[PDB]
């Protein structure tokens, strides 16, 4: 269900996502608001995540850069091609 | 827990209005989600056209879903996830669609 991913200030983190089909449809969130979505291909970042990610377009798989420690919070994401969501949960490390 | 709980007839239309919800130009994302299937009927992107899975649904001003001629399946827990131009949470309700076989 749930991942721990243990992270590094000022570093990134990578969340990996286990798919195979390319959902063209996504949307994470870091817990009530949205981070990052993917609507009839149109990326966008929201917030401090602006500039602050990369979302694969296969693999739905998303990644942050640039750890500030206020990240450290409950991440999950969802998709139409999906299978019951996935929920990361991010825990910013020291240094 | 908070479920509105409400209640339709069959054959009749039905309208779940959110409360002390005020339409605003913040707003964006306005979602309805039908839990059980877990795959969204209407959704109301800022400027992008309302998208409808079935003309069954239809979305009112100030994002009100509307059921047309209910049925036995359009019985579940409906959700409703709205969120502003900052990819916040502006609000969040669930509605308890019960209809009676009167």
């Amino acid at each position: 269900s749930s991942q721990q991913i243990y992270g590094v200030k000022y570093g990134n983190v990578t969340f990996h996502v286990p798919s195979n089909q390319p959902l063209k449809e996504v949307l994470w969130k870091k817990q009530k608001d949205k981070v990052a979505e993917l609507e009839n291909s149109e990326f966008r970042a929201f917030s401090s995540f602006k500039n602050r990610v990369y979302l694969d377009t296969k693999s739905g798989s998303l990644t942050i850069y640039n750890l500030t420690s206020s990240d450290e919070d409950e991440y999950e994401m969802e998709s139409p091609n999906i299978t019951d969501s996935m929920k990361f949960f991010l825990y910013v490390g020291e240094s | 827990t908070n479920a509105l709980e409400t209640w339709g007839a069959l054959g009749q239309d039905i309208n779940l209005d959110i409360p002390s919800f005020q339409m605003s130009d913040d707003i964006d994302d306005i979602k309805w989600e039908k839990t059980s299937d877990k795959k969204k009927i209407a959704q109301f992107r800022k400027e992008k056209e309302t998208f409808k899975e079935k003309d069954t649904y239809e979305l009112l001003k100030n994002g009100a879903l509307k059921i047309k001629h209910l049925k036995t399946d359009d019985q579940d827990i409906y959700k409703v996830s709205i969120y502003d131009t900052k990819g916040k949470n502006v609000l969040e309700k669930i509605f308890d669609l019960k209809i009676q076989e009167r």
